[PDB]
């Protein structure tokens, strides 16, 4: 790793003097998540639709 | 984002009442009694009919009440509340909804989900009145429709309080779980001993299987012919259907015990030994719920799509509707109607069985991550408890759980599916999923009894 | 959001059940 | 069809995993099993009858409440 | 008013009277047992007064 980054991060930390006690601490499948969402939402919506269909 | 919502909803959340904390632990005689009063009041309410039911043929809703539960005050029942709970859990697993670890944030989260269930009840009731299922909205009148909606809404609200009280510790266990178990057991007893006689075109017969046997035996001179009818009468509940049910209970009890226990110790104090148990049915009934929901959802879309575009080849290819899909993938998903049909088309039967087992197993493993019961979550929970495994470092413990947790969830999904398929072919009364709930809830109550006897 | 004792909840529940019976009987009498 | 062959290797291994899990888990003994069977049976009958009677009582009440 | 409302007063007055009796019984049952410790404090002050 480039040694030059030692000085790069040092100046960043120097800036913290102004940002006291507020410094940013840091610096599931997509397909599955969509798949589950329709299953749970679908059951509620479809049950409502089915009830109307059964009466009709 | 969701936390920002929580503050916005915070004024709304406050209105909802909360049950008082029990000041002191309750002795056993008292402990049982609080649940019983709750059970009776709920049971009576379930059967009360509604007001302004209207109905061509007058007294239609009269005949309806004496058969099924359709039209009663508790028709909405538990379905609105459970849907609210499941959706909230899924969002947390997604992380789209953020819940603060601090107790105050979690308490707000509980308030929000209770409120969300209340919203579901209002929407469901309004749809039924608009649909005119009870009767034409114009015929009912504005006053009648408003009153009927009020009746259902209070019915939902009262249920929430009763369930909360059981959780609060006045009564053992959780109210909703007991209520679901109660009807399931009630169904088994009712079919067995119900004295109502229903008139078939050939002749009137008793609903109760045991009652039917006694009556049939005396009436008919030929004992052998009567005996065969009672055991294998298709139209009405069979004697065999009960015997299948008893057999299914025996299997559920034996398997339910299965669990793996891992030694654990408290860091603070020496000599204290506790075991953390992971059950074989670790996922519980959730996988079957998801798989059935998907199949029903697909069926509704497929049948509806056929009507709108009958011509389209794609809709026919997935399913052909006669509503039962005669052919196509949806037809394969459908359970085989009879044992004789299965022999007729073995390939259809094999495809359904293989799919049923696979779907449950896959869903269970995926569910764990969104559920929040994964090994990573379990380890962090122990740290707050200040209890750690004995002989291992904290980081190593996570690996140790990962050895057992994933395998158990996959097997549990397969096992639950296997029972559900088994129940229908035997023909035992009630769903297999219902059977597990009854045994599990009863056994938990039994465990509480053991300490009391001391 | 008021904290409510368990016994108060029981009495409120019973009143609602009683009201429904009263409404049905009132419905027959008002019709008649 | 390449994916199906690739799947076979995972198919076998987890089947092996299931057997190990079965061995580790505690298995309910016969004698304790009897105790559970009585406990569930008593609870099942006692709880079920409460539903049975309340339903029976309601049916005549339904006739009176609505013609 | 008498022919239409009297049945309603019968249905409404009975619950109201039962609530009123229950309230009386609850108030009488809720009589709080005077803390014997405060009574002991009165005894302690009684020895100072003697």
């Amino acid at each position: 790793v480039a040694k030059q980054r030692i000085r790069m991060a040092n100046e960043k930390h120097s800036k913290n003097i102004t940002q006291r006690g507020n410094v940013a601490k840091t610096s599931v499948g997509p397909w599955l998540l969509a798949l589950f969402i329709f299953v749970v939402c679908g059951s509620a919506i479809f049950q409502i639709i089915q009830s109307i269909r059964m009466g009709m | 984002m969701a936390i920002k919502f929580l503050e916005v909803i915070k004024p709304f959340c406050v209105i909802l009442p909360e049950i008082q904390k029990p000041e002191r632990k309750i002795q056993f005689k008292e402990k049982v009694l609080w649940t019983a009063i709750t059970l009776f009041i709920f049971l009576v309410c379930c059967q009360i009919p509604l007001f302004g039911i209207m109905s061509a043929d007058p007294f239609y809703w009269m005949r309806v009440i004496l058969a099924s539960n359709r039209g009663t005050l508790m028709e909405l029942g538990i379905s609105p509340i459970v849907t609210s709970g499941l959706i909230m859990q899924l969002l947390a697993g997604a992380k789209i909804i953020e819940v603060g670890d601090t107790p105050k944030d979690r308490a707000l989260f509980n308030g929000a989900q209770k409120l969300f269930g209340m919203i579901i009840t209002i929407g469901q009731s309004i749809v039924y009145v608009m649909t005119g299922m009870y009767g034409d909205p114009s015929e009912m009148g504005a006053g009648i429709c408003l009153l009927i909606t009020i009746q259902l809404f209070v019915a939902g609200l009262i249920v929430l309080l009763l369930d909360e009280l059981l959780q609060k510790g006045y009564g053992l266990g959780s109210g909703i779980s007991l209520f679901i178990a109660t009807n399931i057991c009630e169904t088994i007893v009712w079919k067995a001993f119900s004295p109502t006689t229903v008139n078939t075109g050939r002749g009137m017969e008793f609903e109760g299987a045991i009652i039917a046997l006694f009556h049939l035996l005396a009436t008919r001179t030929d004992k052998v012919r009567a005996l065969r009818e009672a055991f294998y009468r298709q139209n009405l509940p069979n004697l065999m259907n009960l015997i299948a049910t008893i057999f299914v209970f025996a299997v559920v009890i034996y398997f339910q015990g299965f669990r793996v226990d891992l030694p654990i110790k408290s860091a603070r104090y020496r000599g204290q030994y506790n075991t953390y148990p992971i059950k074989l049915f670790y996922t519980s009934n959730i996988p079957i719920i998801l798989q059935s929901a998907l199949v029903s959802n697909l069926y509704v879309i497929s049948q509806m799509l056929s009507a709108r575009f009958s011509g389209n080849l794609l809709v026919s290819l997935l399913g052909t509707w006669s509503a039962y899909p005669v052919g196509g993938l949806c037809y394969y998903l459908s359970p085989p109607e009879s044992f004789g049909s299965v022999l007729e088309d073995p390939v259809h039967a094999v495809v359904y069985i293989v799919f049923m087992l696979g779907s449950c197993a896959f869903f269970s493993k995926t569910w764990i991550e969104v559920s929040g019961s994964s090994a990573k979550d379990v380890a962090k929970q122990l740290k707050e408890q200040q209890m750690v495994m004995r002989g291992h470092r904290e980081t190593s413990m996570v690996h140790e759980l990962n050895r057992y947790i994933p395998t158990a969830a996959a097997f549990g999904g397969l096992c639950i599916g296997a029972l559900s398929v088994l129940a229908d072919f035997l023909g035992a009364i009630g769903s297999g999923t219902g059977i597990l709930l009854a045994v599990t809830i009863i056994y938990q109550y039994f465990e509480i009894f053991v300490k009391e006897q001391s | 959001g008021l904290k409510v004792g368990p016994v108060p909840v029981l009495v409120m529940s019973l009143l609602f059940i009683a009201s429904v019976f009263m409404l049905h009987i009132w419905g027959k009498y008002t019709r008649s | 069809m390449d994916q199906v062959m690739q799947f076979v290797e995972p198919s076998r291994q987890f089947v092996k995993d299931s057997i190990r899990l079965v061995k580790r888990c505690t298995k309910p003994d016969r004698k304790e099993f009897q105790k559970i069977a009585m406990a569930t049976a008593i609870g099942f009958a006692i709880m079920g009858f409460i539903g049975f009677f309340v339903k029976l009582i309601h049916i005549p009440i339904n006739n009176i409440i609505v013609g | 008013l008498v022919k239409g409302i009297l049945p309603l007063v019968g249905m409404a007055m009975v619950p109201a009277l039962l609530g009123l009796i229950g309230y009386h019984l609850y108030r009488k049952a809720n009589r709080p047992k005077v803390s014997k410790k405060k009574l002991k404090e009165e005894k302690r002050n009684k020895s100072k007064k003697k």
